């Protein structure tokens, strides 16, 4: 009897019926010019989209993989070069890492100083993993939806 | 008038201790209540979501909440605009404020029906009689335009014209569409409308039942145990003379 | 503030007792017990009963006599 | 056609002793109504005596017939 | 010894980390048995008229 | 030698609860006081966790009343056991208050006033709990007792205009209301250890009403046991209330949002306040009423002051328990009344009532004890 | 020091600046018809408009002030015949009287049964004061403005 | 909150009467314009 | 003799506020015990205040 209804108590507080509502979005990435990072809001938190340049791409192509901390290629991240799409929620202790900051043209969270790439991979701070991709599809060369 | 009427006590299916509610019932009174009630009526408690698990599968709740026009926004512009339910929706309200419900009613508020079961005295047996209890006027009596009789209302005229009538839906399954069949439905559904944990609540009565008979004489044996030093001691008085 | 040992002065009483193991926990529970809650009941009934009674008395006849009140009378 | 149980049930109920005295004295009170020149009786009293014992019957039997 | 109290007695209820270890134990067992009871009565009282039971018409 | 009579912190508990000398003979009536201590914390907990998703705002607080029984996970298990556990609390209180009262206790003068305290305070805590859901009855429970102050001679439209705060019954009289709902039970435990405190010193009570200082017996394990089976007994019939008939004590009126302007035709308050709505229903007049309703619950604190008897205890004392009994009897018929409409006969019937509680508090217990003090020539 | 520090504390509870809200509100007469008693919302209490007959004016002043526990005449507190404005409080213990009840044809309050004539003033029941008249005017013989 | 701070009551609700803001339901159910009061906050510029 | 001594209740205050021995020289650094007493009765106070408009 006591387990029960300690483990009715306990189950009370955690999340109820009406807020697990899952859904999709869609975005415009015609809306999005060329450098500039814009940032959504999905499942309640922040969804950055960046148009990344030529530039940026070649630059990090040429990261050295094996000496990442949380080691992938930038090509198994994105599905179109141009675009990178990733939850905007740092993943230390859930700050949100502001766009063109820090030493490597990433992102900065300012909370405790990480530093990411624009790839969104960390490269420097207390953050132990990369920024988490959703996934999403292209349904066309004009939007995008995300699930 | 000051006259009341009691009404009866039907024998519901859930009437009994641990009887539960009748699923297939629940979901034709929802359709009576979607075709029939939903144009005056409101329902504010209720989403599309808690239908499913009861007498809906997802993709049925689904295809039912795609049937409606939600009212979303801004858009990107600073714009409201119109799009299709979801699971998410609560019922679509038929007004927007108390005002026009009783500018279409002739001054008469329809009450909501998410409690109404548990806003009566009486539960189903009062709505039940009061959808089957319409008839003439007694003679030497008259009212107002806009009124109608019916003995079980307070006052015994009331602002509601009969709803249900023979035919007045066809069910899915191939049932009757009788008036009694009709109402019946719709007073199973107003039930679990109320009362969503009318089924748990029993499935867990009828454990605490076993479990307190098995508890009860253990723990009374225990005290009995105890006691049984001082409930069989004696005394003896021995004055030295 | 009160602890055993200098509560009151007794002397000369001896009490014997008998260890929970050594003796059943329902004795007679059914051959004696009823007897003695009978001779209980019947002590009581008598102390216990007629003001509830004459309760009863008075809500049986205030609600009959409103239930005649309320209905109507000729002329 | 389609013809309710309910309309039966209560025409099986109304053929019980109980009943009968009920709607005797609403015809009763019907007619002085109806036969007098002007007044403020009301026939309301009746009608719901009698419907009281013609709805006590109706509840025993009127579930069976409904699915 | 060949009553059944008394194995029990001098196996597990001498000691208290014994009686402790007895009584999670058939805690833990207890449990299932009694919620399969209590699940099989309340289906077989309430037949035909849970979700469950009426699931398989419309679920393709 | 042993930590438990030498440590700071469990010496306290040991001479409170392991080895407190306690008579041999008390019966099932004693356990009451120990259950009202189970059902107040009961409330502290439940409660707790309805804070967890109440919102006070005005028009937000019936929904979100609405969205604990729907949405929260067990949440219509938490918030009904917290709705009958009042009631489970006010019989125990009762109980607690007719042990007292047969049995002679009230010669512990400091015990019984400071119960007196204590049940003033929890009727002012259920009261402000039931507006919380802001139902009809809430809204009309709350306007006639903040309205029940204007009586006083005056000062009472200022002091009525304070406690609402405004012109009439608001969003300002729900958060305040709310504030003082949460914080009084806490002061109501402080108290409770005073009432404890103060009756360590005199010892208990005992049904013959003689000194049992020759018969005791230690408090563990006997009614340790007994605490425990008792509270398995309360347990039981809350959880049957719970979920067997959870709207059984209740009132469908409550169900339905708070309307300013409507008023229902039948309103009355919760079963446990009936008795006072009788009393002030029988006096036709204000200050006469309130002063009526006042006195009813404030008679207690001259009970002591008014035995005569040679004999602590009723055990022994026929003509007193005829009374007694006369009297509960009374309560229950002024708890009749006060749930039917003002009408004929009811009115008289009320009156009569409460003539003969008072009569019977205040002229005639006296007397009958000092009859009986006649007939055993002492 | 201490009478400034508890005054301020016991003044916070009292009504705060935004909850004044005093204005005037203008009813239609036209919309009342004949032998019917409408309600309106005014500070957060009713409002009652009854259009009286002209068989309760007979029946309402045949009855003298000595009977009456508060003595006014019915005259004095209409300022035209066939209409009477009465705030919708009980003045026992603020419940609202339901009109056409009771045993006088006036108002019947059911919390503690306190009847009110059609005038609006006590006759039965421990009501000490009559319901109260506040300060309103007409423009014509079709609306009114109460405030 | 200007009124005997830097505006007369008569020059406060000149001022609140120089604007219109919505209000309603009428008897009717419809929202409708009316001048200010002294009870009505400044006027936002968008609605989001 | 002396009811201050022997009642009940009032023996803790006397035992801890009044007849209670101290060192004749504890500085100003033992004055903050009590302070954060009167802070913790000062934010009960006001934060109940609070509580009835939040
Ligand atoms: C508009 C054409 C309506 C439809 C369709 C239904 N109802 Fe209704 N209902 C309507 C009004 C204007 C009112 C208020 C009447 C009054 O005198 O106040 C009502 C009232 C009810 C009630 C409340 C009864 C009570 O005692 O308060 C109930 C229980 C009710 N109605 C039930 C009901 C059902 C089940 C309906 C679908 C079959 C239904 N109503 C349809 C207007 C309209
Ligand atoms: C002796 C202690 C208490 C008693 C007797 C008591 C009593 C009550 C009562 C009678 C109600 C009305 C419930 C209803 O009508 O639905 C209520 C509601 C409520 N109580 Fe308490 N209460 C106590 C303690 C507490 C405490 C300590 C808290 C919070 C810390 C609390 C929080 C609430 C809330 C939030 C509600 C409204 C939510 C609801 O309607 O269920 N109560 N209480
Ligand atoms: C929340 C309120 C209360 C609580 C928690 C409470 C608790 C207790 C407890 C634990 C005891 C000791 C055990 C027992 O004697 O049963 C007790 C005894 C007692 N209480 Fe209460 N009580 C409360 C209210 C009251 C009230 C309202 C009264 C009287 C009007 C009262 C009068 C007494 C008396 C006289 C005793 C001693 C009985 C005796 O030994 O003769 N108490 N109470
Ligand atoms: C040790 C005791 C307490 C401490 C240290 C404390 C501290 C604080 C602090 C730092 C804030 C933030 C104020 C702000 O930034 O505006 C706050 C806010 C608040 N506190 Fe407390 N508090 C205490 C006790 C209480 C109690 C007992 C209550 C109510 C019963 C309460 C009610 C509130 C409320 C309602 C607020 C929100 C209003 C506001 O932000 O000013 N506090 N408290
Ligand atoms: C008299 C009366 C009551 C009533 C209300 C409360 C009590 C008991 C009580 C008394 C005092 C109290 O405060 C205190 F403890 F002193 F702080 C708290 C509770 C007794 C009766 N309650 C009604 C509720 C409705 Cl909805 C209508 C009318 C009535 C009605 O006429
Ligand atoms: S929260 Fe982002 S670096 Fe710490
Ligand atoms: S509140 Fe109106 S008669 Fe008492």
């Amino acid at each position: 009897a006591a387990k029960n209804v300690v483990s009715q108590f306990v189950s009370s507080m955690s999340a109820s019926a009406d807020v697990l509502a899952m859904s999709k979005i869609e975005i415009k990435l015609s809306d999005i010019p060329e450098g500039k990072n814009m940032a959504f809001k999905w499942r309640g938190k922040p969804l950055f989209v960046r148009h990344r340049t030529k530039k940026e791409i070649d630059q990090e192509a040429a990261v050295e993989v094996s000496q990442l901390r949380d080691p992938q290629h930038d090509l198994e991240r994105v599905k179109k070069p141009e675009w990178v799409i990733l939850i905007g929620v740092c993943t230390h202790l859930g700050c949100v890492p502001i766009a063109n900051a820090g030493d490597f043209g990433g992102y900065y969270c300012p909370c405790h100083g990480s530093h990411y790439d624009a790839s969104g991979r960390i490269r420097k701070g207390p953050a132990p993993l990369n920024l988490e991709v959703p996934s999403y599809e292209f349904t066309s060369d004009d939007m995008v939806i995300v699930g | 008038s000051d006259l009341e009427l009691h009404p009866p006590s039907y024998p519901w299916s859930h009437r009994g201790l641990l009887s539960s509610l009748d699923h297939t019932s629940i979901r034709r009174g929802f359709q009576v209540y979607k075709q029939v009630c939903s144009s005056c009526h409101s329902m504010d408690y209720v989403a599309y979501r808690h239908l499913v698990g009861v007498c809906y599968t997802e993709d049925e709740a689904k295809a039912l909440a795609e049937e409606v026009e939600v009212q979303d926004g801004p858009n990107e512009d600073g714009e409201m605009f119109m799009r299709p339910g979801k699971l998410s929706d609560y019922f679509p309200k038929p007004y927007p404020n108390p005002e026009a419900a009783r500018a279409a009613n002739n001054g008469a508020l329809p009450p909501d029906l998410s409690y109404i079961v548990r806003a009566r005295h009486g539960g189903e047996d009062y709505v039940f009689s009061l959808l089957t209890g319409y008839c003439e006027p007694p003679t030497g009596v008259s009212l107002r335009e806009g009124l109608y009789f019916n003995p079980y209302f307070p006052g015994q005229a009331i602002g509601m014209a009969p709803p249900i009538y023979n035919e007045v839906l066809e069910f899915d399954d191939g049932t009757p569409a009788t008036m009694s069949q009709v109402a019946k439905d719709v007073c199973t559904f107003l039930r679990w409308a109320a009362e969503p944990e009318h089924d748990h609540r029993k499935r867990m009565g009828l454990k605490m039942l076993l479990m307190m008979g098995l508890l009860l004489p253990l723990v009374y044996a225990m005290k009995r145990h105890k006691w049984s030093v001082l409930k069989s001691r004696k005394l003896a008085y021995r004055p030295p003379k | 503030g009160r602890q055993f040992g200098h509560l009151t002065r007794v002397r000369h009483v001896i009490t014997y007792s008998l260890s929970p193991f050594e003796q059943r926990a329902f004795p007679h529970y059914f051959s004696k017990g009823i007897p003695n809650v009978l001779r209980r009941t019947r002590a009581c009934i008598l102390r216990v009963a007629p003001p509830f009674v004459a309760f009863y008395l008075v809500y049986t006849w205030g609600t009959q006599e409103f239930e005649k009140s309320k209905r109507k009378n000729p002329a | 056609e389609l013809v309710d149980p309910l309309t039966t049930v209560r025409e099986q109920c109304e053929q019980l002793e109980k009943c009968v005295k009920a709607r005797e004295r609403l015809e009763l009170c019907d007619e002085r109504v109806s036969s007098r020149s002007q007044t403020e009786e009301d026939c309301t009293e009746e009608l719901l005596d009698f419907l009281h014992a013609r709805d006590h019957c109706v509840a025993h039997k009127l579930f069976n017939s409904l699915k | 010894a060949p009553t059944l109290t008394a194995r029990l007695y001098s196996l597990l209820f001498r000691r208290t980390s014994t009686f402790a270890l007895t009584i999670v134990v058939g805690a833990l067992f207890f449990e299932r048995a009694f919620d399969q009871g209590a699940d099989a009565i309340y289906e077989h009282i309430n037949e035909g008229k849970l979700w469950k039971h009426i699931k398989h018409k419309y679920e393709n | 030698t042993n930590i438990r009579k030498s440590h700071p912190l469990m010496k306290i508990v040991n001479n409170a609860f392991i080895d407190l000398p306690a008579p041999s003979n008390i019966s099932s009536w004693w356990n009451f006081g120990s259950l009202l201590g189970i059902c107040l914390i009961l409330q502290i907990l439940t409660g707790l966790f309805l804070a967890m998703h109440y919102t006070s705002d005005t028009t937000t607080a019936f929904s979100s009343v609405t969205h604990i029984c729907r949405d929260v996970n067990y949440g219509w298990i938490i918030r009904y056991m917290h709705a009958n556990g009042a009631s489970m609390f006010f019989i125990c209180l009762y109980m607690h208050v007719g042990r007292g009262l047969y049995y002679g206790s009230y010669t512990f003068l400091e015990t019984w006033n400071i119960g007196v305290i204590l049940l003033l305070t929890v009727m002012a805590t259920a009261f402000m709990g039931y507006v919380l859901p802001w139902g009809q009855m809430s809204f009309w429970g709350a306007t006639v007792i903040t309205n029940l102050l204007s009586a006083i001679p005056y000062i009472g439209t200022n002091l009525v205009e304070w406690i609402w705060g405004g012109f009439s019954v608001d969003k300002a009289t729900l958060t305040r209301f709310f504030a003082f709902h949460f914080i009084l039970p806490f002061i109501i435990m402080a108290i409770a250890m005073v009432h404890l405190l103060f009756l360590h010193e005199t010892g208990s009570n005992n049904p013959t009403g003689i000194s049992s200082d020759v018969d005791k017996i230690p408090f563990h394990p006997y009614y340790t046991i007994k605490d425990i089976l008792g509270a398995l007994l309360l347990i039981l019939a809350l959880m049957l209330l719970v979920l067997f008939a959870p709207d059984l004590l209740g009132d469908p009126d409550n169900y339905t949002p708070a309307n300013p302007l409507n008023t229902p035709p039948h309103i009355k308050p919760e079963w446990y306040f009936l008795f006072a709505y009788a009393i002030l229903r029988s006096i036709p007049n204000k200050l006469g009423g309130v002063l009526a309703l006042a006195f009813s619950i404030l008679i207690l604190a001259l009970i002591p002051l008014l035995h005569t008897s040679k004999q602590r205890s009723m055990m022994f004392r026929p003509l007193s328990q005829c009374l007694f009994w006369a009297l509960v009897a009374d309560l229950l018929t002024l708890t009749w009344i006060g749930g039917q409409p003002v009408e004929h006969p009811y009115i008289t019937i009320g009156q009569l009532a409460s003539v003969l509680y008072f009569l019977l508090i205040l002229v005639l217990m006296p007397t009958a004890g000092t009859i009986e003090n006649k007939l055993l020539k002492w």
